[PDB]
């Protein structure tokens, strides 16, 4: 009691950072978070669908997009925490019978998603350095993420 | 190389060390490499330091002169000579303890404090000398004079703290400036008071000659050399004193008429307060201009470097210009990189240097703008530098229109141009400009995914070919002189300058066949943004504007807020972001700072006078000095900037001091059985001389800041005439009105 | 009221006090910070990331956007803006409430940025992300110059980087040395795609 | 061994001190932290994966 | 650790990039890296 | 613990100009021999191998 919350968080963050490479790859890809507990609950506000028009994941996403960051910018509010369904994801629900029918492994489809859902650094035409009196610098656009 | 200092650093120590280090390093420079100190703004604070130091000496000399003329003893003048430096120099230690600093604001605070410290010394030494002129001895007259003033000295210290320290508790940028002024003055005031109770009376007891004991070494020669002047000034001063006594008697007879004139003048104070246009921090020549070049959208950096070199050469041929510091590719929006834009910082020759009338920062900038107007490959404008690096606009707004509903870059741009399109109607708003640009030319590349995969070509292979050739992948590091340097591969210059160079790039299919992207991709022209700015995690377009400086910001921002509520389409809201968003958060402390400080001064005075009404005799006088100052600035048609406001504050403090001593003197005379009328007149006559001494000291200090043409005398005279009128009014209103208030309040005390 | 009695009778005592006042004032004079203005501009943290070749929209949404998602909601944050440029650079400026300690804010922003970091493209991660407290106070500008064109911009920047920058950066109250100009030396491989 | 003699004779001075005490308290009243309890739960840090 | 790597290789491909990034931390008195033949790399950054 | 023969100094010869590790040792050994030829220092040892 009386230890400073912010320095304590910083020390634990340094230690967790040291540990990070010992973690399995997947935990690394999803990420680690290290945060000071703010034990003082001022109030709890619910987002609600009073006639079931919109579901829990919609409501959590709306909270995340429109509400959470404004509330978190109120003075003296140290933390806004969402409690409820999961945030949005693009789910692909594999039919493993069908995947085998085309003689494919789940690994194969996952590789396809990595191949075809990816941003592109499409380049720049006429960028520096260029030789003649090249008139324009044109960046390139190309759809990479779905 | 921009060197940036840490908080609580020493600009001067750093600058000297940089110059010494550079001089040491130039000794290793290969022939053909050199250094230049291009911009060294620390010189500014250096001049401010000289400004204080010189102003202090002038002031000390002046007070000595005033003392010699009035008290006609060279020995009396040692009292300010030591007291003033001890107070001012001593202020630095308390300034350190509270973690302040020597900045331009605090130095200005000190120069204003010089007046208060000098007044303190005058009050103590004049009182002792006056008692001596009543035939007392130095030790006995010092005792009596200190019993007369030591209570008022403590009370005035408290009153000055109560006026100034609340100012340090304001919010935001204004608060951060006043904090410097007020803390410096308050410390000096407390220290000077302490000296006023210990060191000044002890000095005057050991140094003032009583009746008898004359000639010693210098007094005899001074009388010999200046006796005619002494006798004449005493004659005219005597005459003025009795006419003033008559005037006080006249006003005290027509006290009701005086009250009427005072109510009129309070009205005039409100009117002139609203007639003089407001200001915040005036425009200072910072010894450079910023010229911006914007070429046609999407132009190449080589085109920009040619425009930038032309601008620089033009500037270098312009008089008063010292250097052209050029950056082709530097964008004003963020100091980030653009192909079609660049900046030349035109550094000017030193202010005292061949800058003359027509050769000034505004003049240089106007000429450069005219000459650059004949550069037709680009839009060029040269602008004056910010007065304080880090805040800009100085009485204007900037806001961010935000795409909160995935409305796209295009619809957000349409919304912002529609907002500018409704707002230039007429709400006093000005030339609202934006920097959000979505019509820089670009190339769109369409990859037929199925067709690529039928040709055996992987879509990742297509994109990787595009990146490495057209976007230049970073591969790994290589070592050179033990240091790492990055190998980067990219298509060569000739092979990427041109849209269909895309089509000649070849990837390979699974079979081993080089498929060209001419067969799997289409390249089309399009338009887009060059810089995407995302504000508060929303893609956002800035618009900035404002009213003229004689209009404030709140009405303008109300206009834009109403217009946006009328004009912004669905899913496109807006936010404020800068000085304006920070102000909107502030609860404008001022509405509690000034009431608190007047209440505090009232209480301090109430304790000193043991009266609930006599404090008014002081407080009711302070509007008049405001009037005196404001009409002064109004008569020069300047603005009420924070510098002139802290000047206004010191003027109210000085007028309060004079009133407090007048009223306390009248009170003790009345306690000696004088009627309020004769008490008021006798007190005013008693205090007339020291008040005149201080006023004359200031006005002679104002005379050199008025006869200084050809030099850096814009702000010198600008505060000069203001101080002349402020002093005239402070003295006139104090001497002609405090007696009137005393009698009015005193005969409205019981029954 | 004779608070002045003790000293009127003892001028040496009174002088001793004022000389002490004076001596302390001179000491502080030589210990104080010197600057043109006080700290008036609210402190900010700056995050910098390159994504070479990527379009400003790609940078805005696949680089800047995740970092802001992680940064958003840091304590004492006044506001934040990211800027992605066609030269491939991404710069986030997180501004904090006046009176925030710059160092605590930078540590918070660094943690958030690390949380987001695996969300970045491999190329942006490989070039590296940096988070630093902005030092808004410009003391002076020093240029290296080639007055007879013996050497070019990249040479001059490299020289500054190797011999000059760190000496300056070590001075005393110097918080940051920032180089503005051409790029540093690199091994370039210019492919003839034909 | 008694200070109150001074203030008995100068009631306005005594009032001034007390009114200043009152004003200080009112300013502070509007600046204080407000919560149901003080910081009694020991601070903790939380790591998630 | 860089097991098996030569001290010059560690000093130049491990120590040098780390120190180029570390260089310029606030109130840094000086720094030294040390690469050993057993594959270990140790940097000591001394502050004011 | 942490002082290292305080009645003494320690210094750093730095390869700033891409000389070799071998040429760096050459410079240090020339410095040690020339410091023995100046009669004001004591014994100078290194650990550089
Ligand atoms: C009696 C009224 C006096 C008004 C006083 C106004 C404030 C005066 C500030 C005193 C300066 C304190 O800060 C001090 O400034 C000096 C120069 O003055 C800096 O000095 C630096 O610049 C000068 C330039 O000439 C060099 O000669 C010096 O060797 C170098 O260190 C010190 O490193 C710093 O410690
Ligand atoms: C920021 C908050 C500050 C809170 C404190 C404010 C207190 C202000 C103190 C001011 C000083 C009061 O000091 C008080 O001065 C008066 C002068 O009018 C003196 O009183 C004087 O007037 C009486 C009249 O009866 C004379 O007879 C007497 O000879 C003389 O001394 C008191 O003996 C002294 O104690
Ligand atoms: C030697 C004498 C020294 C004199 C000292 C004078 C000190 C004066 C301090 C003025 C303080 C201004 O500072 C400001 O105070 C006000 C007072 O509530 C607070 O303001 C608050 O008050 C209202 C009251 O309804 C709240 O509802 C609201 O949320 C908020 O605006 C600010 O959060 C604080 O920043």
């Amino acid at each position: 009691l009386g230890t400073d919350p912010d320095k304590a968080t910083q020390l634990v963050q340094n230690r967790v950072n040291q540990a990070l490479p010992r973690l399995p790859e997947d935990v690394q890809r999803l990420g680690i978070t290290t945060v000071k507990s703010s034990p003082t609950l001022t109030m709890v506000v619910h987002l609600i669908s009073p006639n079931d028009s919109y579901d829990m994941t919609y409501l959590r996403n709306y909270a995340l997009i429109n509400v959470k960051d404004r509330l978190s910018r109120i003075q003296g509010v140290g933390q806004v925490q969402l409690w409820g369904a999961g945030d949005y994801a693009m789910r692909v629900w594999l039919d493993p019978q069908k995947v085998a029918q085309r003689n494919l492994t789940a690994d194969d489809v996952v590789r396809a998603i990595r191949e075809q859902n990816v941003q592109v650094a499409a380049g720049v035409i006429g960028a520096s350095p260029t030789l003649p009196g090249t008139p324009l610098q044109l960046s390139v656009n190309a759809r990479g993420r779905l | 190389m921009a060197i940036n200092q840490s908080p609580g650093a020493n600009s001067l120590a750093i600058s000297d060390e940089v110059r010494k280090t550079m001089a040491e390093l130039k000794q290793d420079f290969p022939a053909g490499v050199d250094y230049r100190i291009v911009y060294d703004p620390t010189q500014f604070v250096r001049s401010s330091i000289k400004a204080v130091v010189h102003t202090l000496l002038e002031a000390i000399a002046l007070v000595v002169i005033v003392v010699i003329v009035f008290l006609q003893t060279w020995r009396a003048s040692i009292i300010p000579l030591i007291a003033v430096p001890v107070s001012i120099v001593g202020t630095f230690s308390l300034l350190l303890l509270f973690g302040y600093s020597i900045n331009a604001l605090s130095l200005f605070g000190m120069v204003l404090a010089i007046g208060i410290v000098v007044d303190d010394a005058i009050v103590v030494v004049e009182n002792v000398e006056r008692n001596i002129e009543n035939g007392l001895t130095a030790r006995a007259a010092t005792y009596k004079a200190m019993q007369e003033v030591s209570g008022p000295i403590i009370a005035i210290a408290l009153t000055l703290v109560a006026v100034f320290v609340p100012l340090a508790f304001m919010s935001g940028l204004t608060g951060q400036f006043y904090k410097q002024f007020a803390m410096t003055i308050a410390i000096s005031t407390v220290i000077s008071a302490f000296n006023s109770l210990t060191l000044s009376p002890a000095l005057s007891a050991i140094l003032l000659k009583g009746h008898g004991d004359k000639e010693d070494w210098l007094t005899r020669v001074m009388n010999r050399v200046l006796g005619g002047f002494f006798r004449g000034f005493n004659k005219v001063f005597h005459r003025g004193a009795e006419n003033y006594g008559r005037g006080v008697r006249g006003v005290l007879s027509r006290k009701a008429v005086m009250l009427g004139l005072y109510l009129v003048l309070v009205g005039a104070t409100l009117m002139v307060s609203k007639i003089v246009p407001g200001g915040f921090v005036p425009a200072q020549d910072k010894e450079y201009l910023i010229a911006f070049a914007q070429l046609p959208n999407g132009a190449s950096l080589d085109r920009t470097e040619k425009v930038i070199r032309d601008m620089g050469a033009i500037a270098l041929k312009q008089p008063g210009v010292e250097s052209a510091v050029a950056f082709p590719g530097l964008s004003v929006n963020g100091f980030t990189n653009s192909s079609s834009a660049g900046i030349v910082f035109v550094t000017l020759k030193p202010f005292d240097q061949r800058h003359g009338k027509a050769l000034s920062a505004g003049a240089i900038a106007g000429a450069l703008n005219q000459k650059y107007a004949a550069l037709k490959d680009s839009f060029v404008a040269v602008f004056p530098p910010p007065p304080v690096l880090g805040l800009g606009t100085l009485g204007g707004f900037k806001m961010q229109i935000e795409d909160r509903g995935a409305v796209g870059y295009a619809r957000l741009a349409d919304a912002t141009n529609d907002f500018i399109k409704r707002a230039q109607q007429a709400p006093e708003l000005g030339p609202l400009f934006t920097s959000y640009q979505i019509n820089v030319p670009q190339l769109n590349v369409d990859l037929d995914r199925v067709k690529a995969k039928q040709l055996g070509v992987n879509v990742t292979d297509v994109f990787d070919t595009m990146q490495i050739y057209l976007g230049s992948l970073y591969v790994n590091d290589f070592n050179r002189f033990g240091r790492v340097y990055q190998v980067r591969v990219q298509a060569d210059a000739p092979f990427r300058q041109r849209a269909d160079d895309i089509l000649q790039l070849k990837t390979r299919n699974a079979a081993g066949e080089m498929v060209p992207l001419s067969s799997l991709v289409t390249v089309s022209p399009t338009f887009g943004p060059e810089m995407v700015v995302r504000y508060n995690a929303y893609t956002a377009a800035d618009v900035n504007g404002g009213p003229a400086p004689g209009y404030s910001s709140g009405q303008a921002q109300a206009a834009v807020e109403r217009i946006a509520a009328q004009t912004l389409p669905r899913g496109v809201k807006f936010e404020w972001t800068d000085l304006t968003y920070q102000q909107i958060l502030a609860g404008d402390s001022a509405f509690w700072v000034f009431p608190i400080s007047v209440l505090l001064v009232f209480l301090v005075l109430a304790a000193l006078y043991e009266s609930l009404t006599l404090p008014l005799a002081v407080i009711l006088i302070v509007p008049m000095s405001i009037l005196s100052a404001l009409t002064g600035v109004w008569l020069t048609q300047g603005d009420n900037n924070i510098f002139t406001q802290i000047g206004l504050m010191v003027l109210v403090g000085l007028s309060a001091k004079n009133a407090i001593l007048i009223v306390e003197f009248a009170r003790e005379l009345e306690h000696d059985g004088k009627t309020p009328f004769e008490a008021a007149v006798e007190a005013s006559r008693l205090r007339l001389r020291p008040i005149l001494m201080t006023s004359i000291a200031f006005i002679m200090g104002v005379v050199p800041l008025v006869l200084s043409t050809g030099a850096g005398a814009e702000m010198r005279h600008a505060m000069g005439v203001a101080v002349f009128f402020g002093m005239l009014g402070v003295t006139l209103f104090g001497l002609m009105l405090t007696p009137v208030f005393y009698v009015v309040l005193r005969t409205l005390a019981g029954g | 009221m004779n608070i002045s009695k003790f000293f009127i009778d003892r001028p040496i005592f009174a002088g001793v006090l004022s000389v002490i006042i004076l001596l302390a004032g001179m000491i502080a004079m030589f210990l104080l910070p010197i600057s043109e203005y006080p700290e008036v501009v609210p402190p900010s943290v700056i995050v910098k990331a390159q994504y070479p070749g990527a379009n400003p929209k790609v940078i805005a949404e696949t680089v800047a956007s995740p970092l802001e998602e992680q940064i958003n909601g840091v304590e004492d944050m006044l506001y934040m803006q990211s800027q992605a440029n066609s030269d491939g650079n991404m710069t986030i400026t997180v501004t904090f409430k006046l009176g925030t300690d710059p160092d605590k804010a930078t540590q918070l922003v660094q943690n958030r940025v690390n949380q987001a970091l695996p969300r970045l493209p491999e190329d942006v991660q490989r070039l590296g992300i940096t988070t630093v407290k902005s030092s808004p106070t410009l003391t002076m500008v020093v240029h290296l110059i080639s007055p007879n064109d013996s050497y070019d911009m990249t040479y001059l920047r490299n020289y500054a980087l190797i011999n000059v920058k760190d000496r300056l950066s070590r001075i005393q109250g110097v918080g940051q040395v920032q180089l503005w100009g051409a790029g540093d030396y690199a091994m370039r491989v210019w492919l003839d795609p034909q």
